[PDB]
RNA sequence: CCGGCGCGCG
């Protein structure tokens, strides 16, 4: 058959972070791969851990 | 058991203008941000370095600093640019300006609670009207009720001309007045008690008598229950009309700058003269900063731009609440595209290098630090950007017994993030175990996860004993398996345990297999080509009856006449003897039964071996 | 879960022999 | 390091 190639391709997707630059208001790490930024732990994502009863999993990701 | 009480508690409360000037002391004057040239902040202004504390900590609007309290000439603190982000100023509204969610907002606080309509109150803020009879713990000499829309002739020359300017103006604001003020002067004088008596008494009325007969009810319960607020707190009805207003600190507003400026602009403006358009002026500021969009047309910027206020900032699925406090972008996080790993363990996940080294790059520092190889934290960072061999050996080192979090976009039960034990793996991409992707409803055509490490040892050993794969076996939702094979697994299996071809699918003609010792043996066969998958054999049977089958009695029995009998069924054959008590088994089957039934005994006996 | 329910007497004295 | 508009991926 006629396979194709795709622009959707790893080096382009792998991110990061340790620390680093944080916004000037809200003091939480950037958003974005291109700024080095974190990912974000929405609402959805803190439900899943009051599931769990992970208290202190949670207090790390908001402190 | 006792309980460990914690009694916490936070509380919100109507504030006071003497509240008010104890955060900001502090008051901003004028309404400009920054020099146009330097850059500076101009002082008195939004951005003033004496009223909310100083840029580049340590330093005066001048230019000197001091180890890390005011200074002489500009009048600077000492302290760090912390308090930028916290203090708070003031602007000293010369006329009291209305909160617009006291007075606009349906049902009306002020308007109940002074009981009248709303459009009166409304005319009176924001039109030229004036009201008759502001205050009532002072006489009056004057017959004048309710808010006279017209001017009155006589008391716009006559009594001004007779009773001059000067005691006159003394004695004016007691009988007429107009705007915020009087309705400020209507809440500091009213008395509570009164009212709910009144209330009560008319509520009695009204029921010893049918739609407005009970809305005016109900506004009497209303106004009764919000009266009965104020008594027990230490709120007062007069602070919804703000005398002071409190400014954000400019740490927060690096829009909101424009708005104070406006009200700057037009309170600065309103002083020199001291006139009434002014003073709607001041108040439609204070409204479009604390809440645009109420008022019907909201003020719009040259852009033809809505304005954003501190309402619409606070509010929405964007506003500080949804959006900043309830989630947040979190440091030590990673993210790539999964691809499948059948080799992993349940318990196991793949990091590639660069993830894992951001990850743990603190870690990794410190196990650089510890045995010797970097002589600071500068060294070592610099040998981690390097890609040096040995930074890899201690990233593998430290990995072990260090869970992580892997997550997938749309979490949609408490499965969607679980705990696994990273391993480091080639490439750019996070290899997960196939089981689990059921629970993620994960597939490999371009999913992406989130990586995340827990820090403290409690969250360490939460990951480790709460959130493993290993544990969470079964869904919360019925509590049915969620680690189940699928698809390829599942035809695998299907294939392996469908038995032989029988009848007319097995022999052309009507018919008018080899014997194993063990298992093994069978095994053995079928892996030196002897015997096909499915092919129909007999195995010795050792143990108890312990065959699924069709409860059936034999299909044939042949007796012999010396005692030996063997009873045929469907799927196994047994040899019994009157003289012993000898009970031979034989299973009639195919290498696949046998492959999945030693497949999970192993399994079990492997375990059971291990520990 | 786990933050539920908030988580020289005979000295100097001797025997002198 | 702030918001809008447009285009995409799962
Ligand atoms: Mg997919």
């Amino acid at each position: 058959p006629y396979i194709l190639k795709l622009i959707h391709q790893v080096d382009d997707k792998i991110h990061g972070r340790s620390s680093g630059h944080y916004a000037l208001v809200t003091q939480q790490p950037l958003r974005g791969r291109s700024k080095q930024g974190g990912q974000r732990v929405g609402e959805m994502e803190v439900w899943a851990l009051e599931g769990f009863g992970v208290a202190h999993i949670l207090q790390e990701m908001l402190t | 058991m006792i309980d460990r009480y914690k009694h916490q508690q936070l509380r919100i409360g109507l504030v006071s203008p003497q509240q008010i000037s104890a955060w900001a002391t502090g008051e901003v004057t004028k309404p400009y941000t920054f020099h146009y040239k330097t850059n500076k902040p101009e002082k008195d202004g939004l951005f003033c370095e004496r009223i909310f504390g100083p840029i580049k900590s340590g330093i005066c609007a001048c230019g000197n600093y001091r180890v890390i309290k005011f200074c002489e000439q500009c009048g600077v603190e000492f302290v760090d640019s912390r308090i930028r982000r916290y203090q708070m100023g003031y602007i000293k509204l010369t006329c009291p300006v209305t909160h617009v969610w006291y007075l606009k907002r349906l049902p009306s606080y002020i308007a109940n609670l002074l009981d009248k309509p709303l459009k009166e109150l409304e005319g009176l803020v924001y039109c030229d009207f004036s009201f008759a009879r502001p205050i009532t713990k002072k006489p009056t000499f004057l017959r004048l009720r309710g808010s006279f829309e017209y001017e009155i002739q006589s008391w716009k020359y006559s009594i001004p001309l007779f009773f001059t300017t000067q005691g006159f103006e003394i004695f004016r604001n007691r009988e007429i007045s107009t705007g915020a003020g009087a309705i400020r002067e209507q809440l500091a004088d009213l008395d509570l008690r009164i009212i709910i008596e009144n209330s009560l008494v008319e509520w009695k009325q009204l029921g010893e008598e049918d739609r407005k007969i009970v809305r005016r009810k109900d506004f009497l319960v209303r106004r009764m229950e919000l009266a009965k607020h104020f008594i027990r707190t230490n709120i007062e009805p007069e602070w919804m009309v703000l005398c002071l207003l409190p400014v954000l600190p400019p740490e927060l507003r690096p829009d909101i700058n424009e708005l104070y400026r406006r009200v700057i602009y037009r309170n600065n403006t309103l002083t020199d003269l001291l006139v009434m358009c002014q003073e709607k002026l001041v108040q439609e500021a204070v409204d479009t900063l604390l809440d645009n969009g109420i008022r019907g047309q909201p003020m719009r910027d040259g852009h033809n731009k809505v304005y954003k206020s501190f309402s619409d900032v606070i509010e929405g699925k964007e506003g500080r609440f949804r959006e900043t406090l309830l989630g947040k972008r979190v440091d030590y996080s990673g993210r790539s595209v999964i691809v499948v790993g059948p080799s992993l363990s349940l318990h196991r996940c793949g990091l590639p290098r660069e993830i894992a080294i951001e990850l743990f790059q603190t870690f990794v520092i410190r196990g650089l630090i510890r045995q010797h190889l970097a002589s600071n934290i500068g060294v070592a960072k610099s040998q981690i950007r390097e890609k040096k061999p040995i930074v890899w050996e201690i990233l593998q080192e430290v990995m072990q017994g260090h869970p992580v979090l892997l997550n997938r976009a749309p979490t949609l039960h408490r499965l969607g993030i679980q705990s696994f034990q990273p391993i480091l793996v080639e490439g750019r991409t996070i290899c997960l175990h196939p089981l689990v992707c059921k629970g993620f409803n994960a597939d490999f055509d371009g999913d992406q996860m989130a990586v995340h490490v827990p820090l403290s040892l409690e969250a360490q050993a939460e990951a480790r004993l709460l959130m493993f794969s290993h544990m969470n076996l079964l869904s919360p939702a019925i509590g049915d398996p969620i680690s189940v094979p699928t698809q390829d697994m599942l035809i695998g299996l299907y294939v392996l345990t469908s038995g032989t071809r029988r009848g007319i699918c097995a022999n052309r003609y009507n018919p008018c297999e080899p014997f194993f010792c063990n298992s093994y043996d069978a095994i053995g066969a079928y892996r030196q080509k002897r015997i096909n998958l499915d092919s129909p054999l007999w195995l010795r049977w050792q143990l108890d009856q312990r065959v699924i089958a069709s409860k059936e009695v034999p299909i044939e029995v042949h007796y012999e006449s010396f005692g030996n009998y063997h009873e045929i069924y469907a799927h196994y054959l047994i040899v019994r003897s009157v003289k012993k008590e000898t009970l031979y088994i034989y299973i009639r089957t195919t290498v696949g039964h046998i492959s999945f039934y030693r497949e999970i005994e192993e399994a079990i006996q492997g375990f059971s071996q291990a520990c | 879960g786990t933050g539920f329910n908030k988580g020289d007497i005979l000295f100097y004295h001797r025997e002198f022999c």
